[PDB]
This record gives C-alpha cells, sequence and structure tokens, in this order.
C-alpha cells in the first residue's frame, strides 16, 4: 500500500519531512564572468539568424 | 651540424600559413593589407623560431 | 583552455591559430589535454575561412570514437567538445588526422 | 539483487501502481471505469510510429548515482519540471546496456556505477533489455533524432480513450474525456502516478518475452492507460468542471491531440518544449515496445 | 516617364538590356554534369551587395552555389 497523502485528510501531522539545501547548495548568490566584447563593430551580423 | 629539425618544421607549417592567409580572400581594402602584413609577419617569427 | 573569444574575419585572426600550432609543439601534451577546447577556436576559423571544407568535415561529424580493432567512428553530427568530454570515450574529430 | 518472477516484476506486491481515490488506494483500472468520453466530429487515425533510431547515446563519465527513475517520472507527470533536456542524464540509461557491466540499477530507480551493499536492484540482464530501448531517452532532444510529437498523440487517444472496435479498426473520433471529480483530481493524480516506480513496468516490458509478455500487456494495461491520461492531461488543450446538480464532471478536451501548449495552468501539470520533445520521444519508445 | 501611353519597344529594349549587362552573378565555373547553381542565394547574396552572412559565405566561397544534391544546397 502506497501511504495516504497528509494533505489529503484532515488530521494535523506533527512531524514531517522537509527538504532542505545544505551548505553546499547556494542559491541567488551573484556570480562573475568574464565578457568579451567583439573586435570590431562593423563585423556584427544582425540577420538572417 | 648545422639544420635543426624542429625549425624547419616550423618553416614549413608558416610557409603553410602564408599560403593559407595568401588564399584568404578579402573584400575591405584593411583587410587586404593586413593580409601582407600578416605574411611579412609570419615571415619574421620563422627567423625568431629558428 | 583559458577560452579566446576570437570570430576569425581579419586575416590577422591567423595569430590565434599560430598559438595554437606553437602550444602544439612546444607542449604536446598539455595541448592535447585543452585540444578539444581548442577544437572549438579552431571551428570557428575553418567555418570562416573554409566554408565548404568545413561543411564536409563538420558533416562527417565533430568527434569520433574508436572501437574494437582501432577504427574512427564520427559522430556524423556537429557539437560543441566540453572538457567532460575528455574523461569520456569520445576525442574531437579535428585531430583524428583521417583523410 | 532482485530475481525477475515469470510474470513481471510488477507481479511483486512491492510494485503496485495505485492512484489515491475516494479516500482508498484504487488501482488505474478501476481509477479508468470512472472515465467517459464524448465523441466529437473529429477523427484520430494512428499512423505508422516511425522506428526509434539505433543509436544510443553516450553515457558522458558521470561519477554519481544518477536518479533516473525520478528524473523520468518528472519528465512525464511532475508538475514543476522543466529543462528536462539541459542536464542530459538521461543518457546515462546506456551505461546500463553493456553486456557485463558493473553498473546496476536499483530499485530506488537510481543507477549505482558499482553494484554496491543492502540496495536491491533488478537482474542486469533484463536492465540491459531496458537499457538497450530507453537510453534513446537521451537523444529525446538531439535535433536528428527528435520524436513527432503531434502524431504520436493519436495512439494515446487509441489506447486510453478507445473502444476496442476502435482500437481494431485503428481509427476513433476525437474524444472528449469526464469524469465525477474531487477538487484539484488532476494533479493529485499526476502526483500519484509521479511517485509510481514505473522502472518496473518498463523492465518488464523491455525483458519479458513469449506468452508471458502477452499477459503482462492485457495486466498492466489500465497502468499504461493511466500513464497515458496524465500526459494526455498535460497536452490537452483546455480542461473545465462541469457542475452536474450539486457533483462536479472535470472534462479535458481533447484526448489525442497535442495541443502543444506551454503556458502553465492550476489544472493539470504542463510541458516546456523540451517536456513535449521528451514525452513524444519516450511514446514512441514504449509504444514501439507495446506493439510487437 | 510613361504615365499614359505603353514605353516604346526599343527604349524597353535597350534599357532592359543594359541592365541585363549590369547583373552578373557569382559563381565558380566547373566540369562535373551533375552540378547545378543555387540560383535563388546567387541572386540574393547579389541583391543585398553581399552584407548577410550569406552573401559574405557566396562573396568568399562562390563554389559553394553549385550542387549536386538540390537539398545540399542549402545545408552546406
Ligand atoms: N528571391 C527568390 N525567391 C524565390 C526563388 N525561387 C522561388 N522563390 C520563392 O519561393 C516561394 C515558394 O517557392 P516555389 O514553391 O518554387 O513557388 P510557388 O510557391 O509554387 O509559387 P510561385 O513562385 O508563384 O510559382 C515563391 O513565393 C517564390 O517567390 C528565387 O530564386 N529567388
Amino acid at each position: 500500500q502506497v501511504g495516504i497523502p497528509k494533505l489529503e485528510v484532515d488530521h494535523i501531522s506533527f512531524s514531517n519531512v522537509v527538504s532542505m539545501m545544505t551548505a553546499n547548495i547556494r542559491t541567488g548568490d551573484d556570480m562573475a564572468v568574464e565578457r568579451v566584447n567583439p573586435d570590431d563593430v562593423r563585423a556584427i551580423n544582425i540577420r538572417n539568424a | 651540424t648545422v639544420t635543426n629539425e624542429f625549425a624547419s618544421r616550423f618553416r614549413t607549417i608558416v610557409a603553410t600559413l602564408a599560403n593559407v592567409v595568401n588564399e584568404r580572400a578579402v573584400q575591405d581594402d584593411m583587410q587586404k593589407a593586413t593580409r601582407s602584413c600578416t605574411k611579412q609577419w609570419l615571415r619574421h617569427l620563422e627567423t625568431q623560431f629558428d | 583552455l583559458k577560452k579566446i573569444a576570437e570570430s576569425f574575419e581579419d586575416p590577422s585572426s591567423i595569430v590565434v591559430v599560430l598559438e595554437f600550432i606553437l602550444f602544439a609543439l612546444f607542449f604536446p601534451t598539455e595541448f592535447n589535454r585543452i585540444k578539444g577546447d581548442i577544437q572549438n577556436v579552431l571551428l570557428l576559423f575553418f567555418s570562416r575561412w573554409y566554408p565548404v571544407e568545413y561543411g564536409i568535415f563538420v558533416q562527417r561529424g565533430a568527434t569520433y570514437t574508436i572501437n574494437a580493432a582501432g577504427e574512427f567512428e564520427f559522430s556524423g553530427r556537429n557539437e560543441k567538445w566540453d572538457q567532460a568530454l575528455y574523461l569520456s570515450e569520445h576525442f574531437p574529430a579535428l585531430f583524428s588526422d583521417v583523410p | 539483487m532482485l530475481q525477475q518472477p515469470t510474470g513481471g516484476y510488477t507481479t511483486l506486491e512491492q510494485f503496485a501502481f495505485t492512484i489515491r481515490n475516494d479516500g482508498t488506494n484504487a488501482t488505474p483500472t478501476q481509477f479508468l471505469q470512472l472515465l467517459s468520453y464524448e465523441a466529437t466530429e473529429n477523427e484520430l487515425v494512428k499512423k505508422t510510429i516511425p522506428t526509434p533510431e539505433t543509436h544510443l547515446p553516450s553515457a558522458r563519465n558521470v561519477p554519481g548515482n544518477v536518479y533516473i527513475e525520478d528524473a523520468i517520472t518528472q519528465a512525464l507527470f511532475g508538475i514543476s519540471a522543466q529543462n528536462v533536456n539541459a542536464h542530459g542524464y538521461f543518457s546515462r540509461l546506456s551505461a546500463l546496456a553493456l553486456p557485463n557491466t558493473s553498473a546496476r540499477l536499483g530499485l530506488d530507480g537510481v543507477i549505482y556505477n558499482s553494484e554496491t551493499i543492502n540496495i536491491p536492484f533488478y537482474d542486469p540482464a533484463a536492465v540491459a533489455n531496458f537499457a538497450a530501448t530507453y537510453a534513446k531517452l537521451g537523444n529525446a532532444s538531439t535535433p536528428r533524432y527528435r520524436a513527432d510529437m503531434i502524431d504520436i498523440y493519436a495512439h494515446v487517444g487509441l489506447e486510453l480513450a478507445g473502444t476496442d472496435a476502435e482500437r481494431a479498426a485503428g481509427v476513433m473520433p476525437v474524444k472528449r474525456a469526464k469524469f465525477d471529480s474531487w477538487e484539484g483530481s488532476l494533479i493529485s493524480l499526476s502526483r500519484d502516478v509521479v511517485n509510481w516506480k514505473i522502472l518496473a513496468f518498463l523492465i518488464d516490458l523491455c525483458s519479458l518475452e513469449g506468452e508471458a509478455l502477452r499477459a503482462f500487456k492485457t495486466r498492466n494495461r489500465d497502468v499504461f492507460r493511466m500513464m497515458l491520461f496524465i500526459m494526455s492531461t498535460a497536452v490537452a488543450a483546455n480542461v473545465v468542471n462541469r457542475k452536474v446538480t450539486k457533483r462536479v464532471d472535470r472534462v479535458l478536451e481533447y484526448i489525442g491531440v497535442n495541443s502543444m501548449r506551454t503556458a502553465g495552468r492550476t489544472a493539470t501539470i504542463t510541458y516546456d518544449l523540451s517536456r513535449h520533445e521528451f514525452a513524444a520521444k519516450f511514446l514512441q519508445l514504449t509504444f514501439t515496445r507495446w506493439n510487437a | 516617364k510613361y504615365p499614359s501611353k505603353a514605353i516604346p519597344a526599343d527604349e524597353l529594349i535597350d534599357n532592359l538590356h543594359s541592365w541585363m549587362r549590369s547583373v552578373h552573378l557569382l559563381h565558380v565555373r566547373s566540369e562535373d554534369n551533375t552540378l547545378r547553381y543555387n540560383w535563388m542565394l546567387g541572386v540574393y547574396a547579389r541583391s543585398t551587395n553581399y552584407t548577410t552572412p550569406v552573401g559574405q559565405l557566396v562573396v568568399n566561397a562562390p563554389a559553394i552555389l553549385n550542387y549536386s544534391n538540390p537539398q545540399d544546397a542549402f545545408n552546406s
């Protein structure tokens, strides 16, 4: 039998398994990149893509 | 006694690169210029290498 | 590889190619480690300077895998190399030396 | 290692497939009884499915134990999954495809690179058979190998909605499914399905042969139909409810017609384009195996 | 120039002829009998004066316009 989902029924459940990210994850931190400008403006193509 | 096989290999490398730079079609006049200047500079790199 | 931005329009862009050829010579080993990553720059070169040849070549495939009895098997499909592939069965196809 | 019975792994009570319904663990067959179909003017006709490509994608050198069952079931029925092709870990199935590999596929649904203690796993022969076809989930995204994502849904329709006469004919009217429903029914259904250990169903589908295989197709037909149902709601152009005298009838329209929709909605799980390519490929392979 | 009456045939022939002289499509002629010429791409590259990437590809490698298999004419 599969377990009955907790939200499906009106009883309260005071212990639960919360997923949580660890120190290894970190979301939302600013991140750094090297940006490299095109060598010549006139060499840049638009169409045809 | 005199020739160095490595340098000679580089010589055929820049000869190849010079042929490639030479056969490289271009449209802008300055491109046509740096083609030949590129050719000269390769020809100099060869001497530094040797 | 520390990545190069070159787009290979001016003839002088050949310098980048030479910077690689010299790297192949002075350091064949380390070049062997970074060679797929340099193949990515070379493909930008070849697609410009030799589009027809680049067409046939990339049409053979951008990579390959050696099998039993040592025969090459090219991918039949263009795709960018990643160093994630260095530990994989795949090789950059530009260095196959297959006519 | 778990031995595979004369029937599939699915015969084991450990791999029961059962959606929640009416406060009990209903089997999919007895949910599909609730389904009813309004035929409309349009007609689905099933084209021959193109044979899946011979090529098995390279399993890139991946140290980790890739959780594949989770990846697949989320790609097909996950509420929130997206960009299911950017990662490309489905290719990892191919690592199992080799004869006498050190890799094993756990009942957990993870692909361990080496056999490991206290982790039960499917018989490597069977999994080799399963990987030999389903590794091709790895090229679901690759341009040369993408599945048709419009035509295939006709088969979905025929296998879901189609009456035995329609399934025999290979053509059914496009149908508009309906069933008496609870609040948020399609979501809860889709998640009861997402938790399913479908790797059992697939490994039995690929390893079994002879009468024992055909007996599988009949025993598990309603399960397969439930997956087809979740998927069809994922691509159904619209999904309304109808008041029906102090009762509510959920109505998805239409079965067998992929609307190619990508914008989300509260009513059902939604495919990003990657998920469409993926589901198309999965359908191509699974249907190719379901008819033989 | 001629809002009312038909353009006289002499002026039409002369002008159309001079413009016909004015046009010259890029190509590399070759002996292979299986070859065609991707006329669409050729005239298009010409009309843009070879400023589109297709135009650069043609102006640098005109031989790319030649094709045996009709589809590979564009795949190239
Ligand atoms: N610029 C350009 N357009 C072309 C060329 N050849 C075909 N086309 C266009 O391609 C479109 C569809 O190609 P086709 O199928 O060959 O032509 P069609 O659809 O049968 O209709 P028509 O061109 O009127 O005969 C048409 O609208 C044409 O204008 C070409 O050589 N140069």
